[PDB]
């Protein structure tokens, strides 16, 4: 089949990407971009011959089995996701991701308790806040009464903000109205490279 | 060269869709047309061809039995239609041309897309919380189906400081997200956010007291 | 000292004046007589690329035959999607007969003496020919009927045999008769094949495919999809059109009776000649048998083929010039 390397890759503008593939059959091996919420555009055919209006910026290059696709001077337009392509099968996609490097800036934490009108609905979300923290990776720890959340929580991460670079983090711990009324300490537990040890923000329903 | 496809679809499990792409700016009848897909945490699939003179089809061997293409020359309009849908076939599809000169793979010119939802959900309107307040307020948009849904605050006269999240699928079935904006705790002024969800033709301001 | 090259090229037939038989008729006006003493020079030393997949003369005989079916098959209503035009319906009687294509002066044409060149790459046997052996232009699909066979063992003929988008000609090694009739006495008909003779050829044309595949399981189905000319074995039979149901010709479970198919002719018809639909009169009366022989196959190569075994074939109309491909395969233009 074809595989695709590495799955992931966090850059910053200015850098070069270096994307791999490994097919097991010969023939032409293909390059696609797919920008967020775009159609994927042909970037690269035979594995080394640019499309049109590709810029000098893109280039392929192969060894064998590996393909490798590089894109140097990143700039705006080229962040997105890549395949690679034979015949009719891709590869799995590497998403390529931009991190502006900036100082280390630790989150602010706020916790929200449920809504009246949605204790109403006999369901409970507790809201934790990250606001404004870099870089992205960053950890939430959920404890109603000291007992350990896990799975209990949906998490959603803004894009990096293009002017401070910072990220900000909702995490929302859902539990039933019957569930929720039976413990006393909700606590959201934040640990962060900004941090020099986890922080707690919580609250009693009280 | 233009490809274009129909719009949007949402449909319950174990029923059917069909897309459209038409084509101009070339000999329709004169290159195979393609069709892939790419599902969320899935990679991009080919699901098969037409050969638009004869109306002759190949298609990738898991999808046999279950897919249909077509196409309507008078019109320069390729059909697929994806039968008995699961909800792992929620994913956008696209249809595909071969590059100009031909190869035939290299897929020089894409549709824009027609995203499928299946889901066993329904068509449903959210439910809005008010997230009660250095400081930080906000609205929790809960439990509405499908995606998406906007949302501005003070009908677009309080933009800095916000952030409306990416939705999450919970287990229900519903999709869920929040919206907060950051001020000067000495600042609380009237603050309503108003949400919008197309789909359900819902709207709702919700002041946050 | 010579050069691949393409060019204007004439035919040659053993048509007569006498015979009205439309095609015959076409080729004592397009035509000139056949050779009455061809001559074939083959000299050692000397190696030459082949591709049959990109050869003009395919395009060009490809002219000829659209050429012969506006002026003999021309049907009583064009239906072209933005004109629909009445016009004469003259009864149709028409035989193939064996075309000879030959060059003007100043060129020639290069034929391959390798007894198991696949149609591709260089060749180590090379010959000069004025002139091609005789063809008849069968129009037809899922099965090339009439045609030339391999000298020495069944051949798979293919541009890029992995891209399932190329389409795959069966080259047998010994044909197969299919009796076609149409008993009198409206539009019923029927196809007879023997069914030790091909189910034989089957075994042995799997083999040789799987020889191409790296021996993995090969499995026939019927076509996937699309015009009824293209998931019928289609043809022209004494100016009528037949569809034939194949399903019943690809039956894994027997691999023996004569099997026989059914068919049916067709006045409204998908015109292969370009774009729109035909209508032809209606059936003549009397009972219509056309013999053919089955030297030939096409084949679409399912895509997606995933886990190794089970790659899944259908006979595949693909295109017409396909037909003249599998005859004009061994030849080149080249210009001295
Ligand atoms: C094929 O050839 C035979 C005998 O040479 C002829 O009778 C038959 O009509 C031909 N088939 C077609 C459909 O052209």
């Amino acid at each position: 089949v074809l595989t695709q390397s590495p799955a992931t890759l966090s850059l910053s503008p200015g850098e070069t990407a270096i994307i791999s593939c490994r097919t097991s059959q010969s023939g032409s091996l293909a390059w696609y971009q797919q920008r967020p919420g775009q159609a994927p555009r042909l970037v690269i055919y035979s594995g080394s011959t640019r499309a049109a209006g590709i810029p000098d910026r893109f280039s392929g290059s192969r060894w064998g089995a590996d393909y490798n696709l590089s894109i140097s001077n990143l700039e705006s337009g080229d962040f997105g996701v890549y395949y690679c392509q034979q015949y009719e099968f891709f590869g799995q996609g590497t998403k390529v991701q931009v991190d502006i490097k900036r100082t280390v800036a630790a989150p602010s934490v706020f916790i929200f308790p449920p809504s009246d009108e949605q204790l109403k609905s006999g369901t409970a979300s507790v809201v934790c806040l990250l606001n404004n923290f870099y870089p992205r990776e960053a950890k939430v720890q959920w404890k109603v009464d000291n007992a350990l959340q896990s799975g209990n929580s949906q998490e959603s991460v803004t894009e990096q903000d293009s002017k401070d670079s910072t990220y900000s983090l909702s995490s929302t711990l859902t539990l039933s109205k019957a569930d929720y009324e039976k413990h006393k300490v909700y606590a959201c537990e934040v640990t962060h490279q900004g941090l020099s040890s986890p922080v707690t923000k919580s609250f009693n329903r009280g | 060269v233009q490809l274009v496809q129909s719009g949007a679809e949402v449909k319950k499990p174990g029923a059917s869709v069909k897309v459209s792409c038409k084509a101009s700016g070339y000999t329709f009848t004169g290159y195979y047309m393609h069709w892939v897909r790419q599902a969320p945490g899935q990679g991009l699939e080919w699901m098969g061809w037409i050969n638009p003179n004869s109306g002759g089809t190949n298609y990738a061997q898991k999808f046999q039995g279950r897919v249909t293409m077509t196409r309507d020359t008078s019109i320069s309009t390729a059909y697929m239609e994806l039968s008995r849908l699961r909800s792992d076939d929620t994913a956008v599809y696209y249809c595909a041309r071969g590059k100009y000169c031909y190869y035939n793979w290299d897929f020089q010119h894409w549709g824009q897309g027609t995203l499928v939802t299946v889901s066993s959900a329904s068509t449903k309107g959210p439910s809005v919380f008010p997230l009660a307040p250095t400081a930080a307020l906000g609205c929790l948009v809960k439990d509405y189906f499908p995606e998406p849904v906007t949302v501005s605050w003070n009908s677009g006269a309080l933009t800095s400081g916000v952030h409306t999240f990416p939705a999450v699928l919970q287990s229900s079935g519903l999709y869920s997200l929040s919206s907060v904006v950051t001020v000067p705790s000495s600042s609380l002024q009237t603050y309503i956010c108003n949400v919008n969800h197309k789909p359900s033709n819902t709207k709702v301001d919700k002041r946050v007291e | 000292v010579w050069k691949d090259a393409d060019t204007t090229l004439f035919c040659a037939s053993d048509a007569k004046a006498h015979e009205t038989e439309c095609h015959n008729v076409w080729a004592t006006h397009a035509c000139v007589p056949t050779d009455p003493n061809p001559q074939e020079i083959h000299l050692e030393n000397v190696t030459e690329n082949f591709n049959m997949w990109k050869n003009n003369m395919v395009e060009q005989m490809q002219e000829d035959v659209i050429s012969l079916w506006d002026q003999c098959l021309q049907p009583c209503v064009k239906l072209t999607g933005g004109s629909v035009i009445k016009q004469a319906c003259p009864k149709i009687s028409f035989d193939p007969i064996p075309i000879h294509y030959c060059t003007p002066a100043g060129y020639v044409i290069l034929k391959c003496n390798d007894k198991n060149f696949n149609g591709t790459g260089p060749c180590k046997n090379v010959s000069s020919v004025q002139c091609t052996h005789g063809i008849k232009p069968v129009v037809s699909t899922q099965l090339l009927l009439n045609g030339s066979l391999a000298e020495e063992e069944i051949i798979i003929r293919s541009e890029n045999l992995t891209n399932n988008a190329k389409t795959i000609i069966v080259h047998l090694n010994k044909s197969v008769e299919i009796n076609c009739t149409r008993p009198s006495n409206i539009r019923k008909a029927y196809c007879e094949i023997n069914g030790t003779k091909w189910n034989k050829v089957l075994k042995q044309v799997t083999e040789k495919l799987k020889e191409h595949f790296n021996n993995k399981t090969i499995i026939f189905q019927p076509p996937s999809g699309g015009d009824l000319e293209i998931t019928m074995h289609h043809f022209n039979c004494r100016g009528e059109f037949f569809y034939c149901n194949t399903t019943q010709l690809f039956n894994n479970t027997c691999i023996n009776g004569t099997i026989t198919l059914p068919c049916k002719i067709k006045q409204i018809i998908n015109m292969w000649q370009g774009t729109g639909q035909a209508m032809y009169a209606p059936p003549i009366d009397g009972k219509i048998n056309c013999v053919s022989n089955i030297t030939g196959i096409l084949l679409t190569r399912d895509g997606g083929a995933n886990n190794t075994s089970n790659e899944t074939f259908r006979p595949g109309g693909g295109n017409i010039k396909d037909n003249w491909r599998s005859e004009l395969y061994k030849y080149k233009v080249v210009q001295i």
